[PDB]
């Protein structure tokens, strides 16, 4: 039986320190190469560091060389990764993995802990109308901090063509989404079509009227 | 400078067989062992093929590893496909110069419904956003299966390098996927060019939408 | 049982040529595969027929350490099936081969300005080297019908060629030291083992 658990992850703004740690349980820990493999959200897998089974020689990607310090502890069946002077690119899910020998075989993968690096703090969004061209209209929830955000159409009455798309994480560390409702071309002119935005993490409720 | 290249998405029907390629850039595959990690959505990866062709204890016979001696590339072939096999497949290996390298990943989609091209809707910057000294183009994609597209922006039919923000496809209620693409800008650039294009590539075919500023 | 001489076949000084591929019979010792897989310093390191992990729990009759030098771009041929100028006329590995191929870059040793012509290779051989066969014949390859009987000219080619290993050559044209390990499965006493010394 073999299992690996990682902790110590979370949120920190650029330049801060952080220390990930993996709890090994299930194999002769003193017989495997321990590696840290990170995976950015929605991106691919990228190796980060690898420490030898006796702590002799360590290896890291050039991306984190000089800032990330891999370190193990055979007696305590643990592996660590001191992440000093963090950057935004380092935002990813870090996993501790077992090797056995150098060439390949990243045998087992723990569930991994998330590491978020963003300076931005809680902020309410700015709502903008979409103004249709059947045609569709909507609202633009721009530059809001912590996800979630809730959008209601016509104060909760309209539910027909609503399609609230997921939000991007703009380069500015601020999220942004948009919800659009497909309505009959003969409806534009009489129906009001107001969107309701509720960002509970900042309790900033904004309603916006959409017109042709 | 030894990278591993891999296709974006491959789709096949339930009973058929599909092959995933992994080519080596400056360097040389077959000079070192090759691994294939299966990663179901939201889960940690599991090893399906290690040492170019060996399946670990428990991996079905359906998974087979091959290391082409001609085109410098290894290929994973899941024969007699199963719906549970829909996942992200990454190929990894080692090189003396560059250390443990991974592939770009491939989204193997086990077709459960007929392939469907996406519906793209583009919105120009709102009159109110421009009054605020900021502009943003909204490109909302929807109703497409398999689950993967490529978004490209053209400034008056010319490349648009930076300022693009694009979501990762998510599942809709009807099993089809959808994602959005936002193009950041400034008021001067908006009315300067004749029109801005939004190109969405999906299983070969590419759909496009364009908007003109003046009104 | 003692410890095998891998610090001599690998951490060596002079290497043979591909056509005159060296060999060292290893027996009467319990090996140490740690320095070999934990190495991570080689370029080509693959095993055909056994996992390097499950080797210390294995014992063998004899181990053959064939060592030679070829230009890196040709290491692809030191493997089963793989053919070319090296696997056909210099060193061919059988299809049912059961061993390991270990190679590493060595132009900092085997590359002298102007060309270190100490290493050679075979150009012509009417017979493709049978698995593990050796063709060290210096006989002038009779290209045409008129025999050679001596110095070369047309229809007469010195079967061997040289390697112009310069420290500025291409990453593929540089010299690489190879080590091909063979494993013997005989129903006779086994004098080679891994850290499985509990059985003697
Ligand atoms: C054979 O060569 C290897 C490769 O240099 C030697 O391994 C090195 O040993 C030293 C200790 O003296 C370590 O500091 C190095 O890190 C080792 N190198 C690697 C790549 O791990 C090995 O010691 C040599 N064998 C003998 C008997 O001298």
């Amino acid at each position: 039986e073999v299992q690996l658990v990682e902790s110590g992850g979370g949120l920190v703004q650029p330049g801060g320190s952080l220390r990930l740690s993996c709890a090994a349980s299930g194999f002769t820990f003193s017989s495997y190469w321990m590696s840290w493999v990170r995976q950015a959200p929605g991106k691919g897998l990228e190796w980060v560091a690898n420490i030898k089974q006796d702590g002799s020689e360590k290896y890291y990607v050039d991306s984190v060389k000089g800032r990330f310090t891999i370190s193990r502890d055979n007696a305590k069946n643990s592996l660590y990764l001191q992440m000093n002077s963090l950057r935004a690119e380092d935002t990813a899910v870090y996993y501790c993995t077992r090797a056995g020998w150098v060439r390949g075989a990243f045998d087992i993968w723990g569930q991994g802990t998330m590491v978020t690096v963003s300076s931005a703090s809680t902020k309410g969004p700015s709502v903008f109308p979409l103004a249709p061209s059947t045609a569709a209209l909507g609202c633009l929830v721009k530059d809001y901090f912590p996800e979630p955000v809730t959008v209601s159409w016509n104060s909760g009455a309209l539910t027909s063509g609503v399609h609230t798309f997921p939000a991007v994480l703009q380069s500015s560390g601020l999220y942004s989404l948009s919800s659009v409702v497909t309505v009959p071309s003969s409806s534009l002119g009489t129906q009001t079509y107001i969107c309701n935005v509720n960002h509970k993490p900042s309790n900033t409720k904004v309603d916006k009227r959409v017109e042709p | 400078n030894f990278m591993l290249t891999q296709p974006h998405s491959v789709s096949e029907s339930p009973g058929k067989t599909v092959t995933i390629s992994c080519t080596g850039s400056s360097g040389s595959i077959a000079s070192n062992y090759v691994q294939w990690y299966q990663q179901r959505p939201g889960s940690a990866p599991t090893t399906v093929i290690y040492e170019d062709n060996q399946r670990p204890s428990g991996v079905p016979d359906r998974f087979s590893g091959s290391i082409d001696s001609s085109s410098n590339s290894a290929s994973l072939t899941i024969s007699g496909l199963k719906t549970e096999d829909e996942a992200d497949y990454y190929c990894q290996s080692y090189d003396s110069s560059n250390l443990w390298v991974f592939g770009g990943g491939t989204k193997l989609t086990v077709l459960g419904q007929p392939k469907a091209a996406p519906s793209v809707t583009l919105f120009p910057p709102s009159s109110e956003e421009l009054q605020a000294n900021k502009a943003t183009l909204v490109c909302l994609i929807s109703d497409f299966y398999p689950g993967a597209v490529t978004v490209a922006w053209k400034a008056d039919s010319s490349p648009v390098k930076a300022g693009v923000e694009t979501t990762t496809p998510s599942k809709q209620s009807n099993n089809k996927y959808a994602a959005s693409s936002y193009l950041s800008l400034t008021p001067e650039q908006w009315k300067s060019h004749r029109s801005y294009s939004c190109q969405v590539t999906h299983e070969g075919s590419t759909v496009e939408k364009t908007v003109a500023p003046t009104e | 049982t003692n410890l095998c001489p891998f610090g001599e076949v690998f951490n060596a000084t002079r290497f043979a040529s591909v056509y005159a591929w060296n060999r060292k019979r290893i027996s009467n010792c319990v090996a140490d595969y740690s320095v070999l897989y934990n190495s991570a310093s080689f370029s080509t390191f693959k095993c055909y027929g056994v996992s390097p992990t499950k080797l210390n729990d294995l014992c063998f009759t004899n181990v053959y350490a064939d060592s030679f030098v070829i230009r890196g771009d040709e290491v692809r041929q030191i493997a089963p099936g793989q053919t070319g100028k090296i696997a056909d006329y210099n060193y061919k590995l059988p299809d049912d081969f059961t061993g390991c191929v270990i190679a590493w870059n060595s132009n900092n040793l085997d590359s002298k300005v102007g060309g270190n012509y100490n290493y050679l290779y075979r150009l012509f051989r009417k017979s493709n080297l049978k698995p593990f066969e050796r063709d060290i014949s210096t006989e002038i390859y009779q290209a045409g019908s008129t025999p050679c009987n001596g110095v070369e000219g047309f229809n007469c080619y010195f079967p061997l060629q040289s390697y112009g290993f310069q420290p500025t050559n291409g990453v593929g044209y540089q010299p690489y030291r190879v080590v091909v390990l063979s494993f013997e499965l005989l129903h006779a006493p086994a004098t080679v083992c891994g850290p499985k010394k509990s059985t003697n």
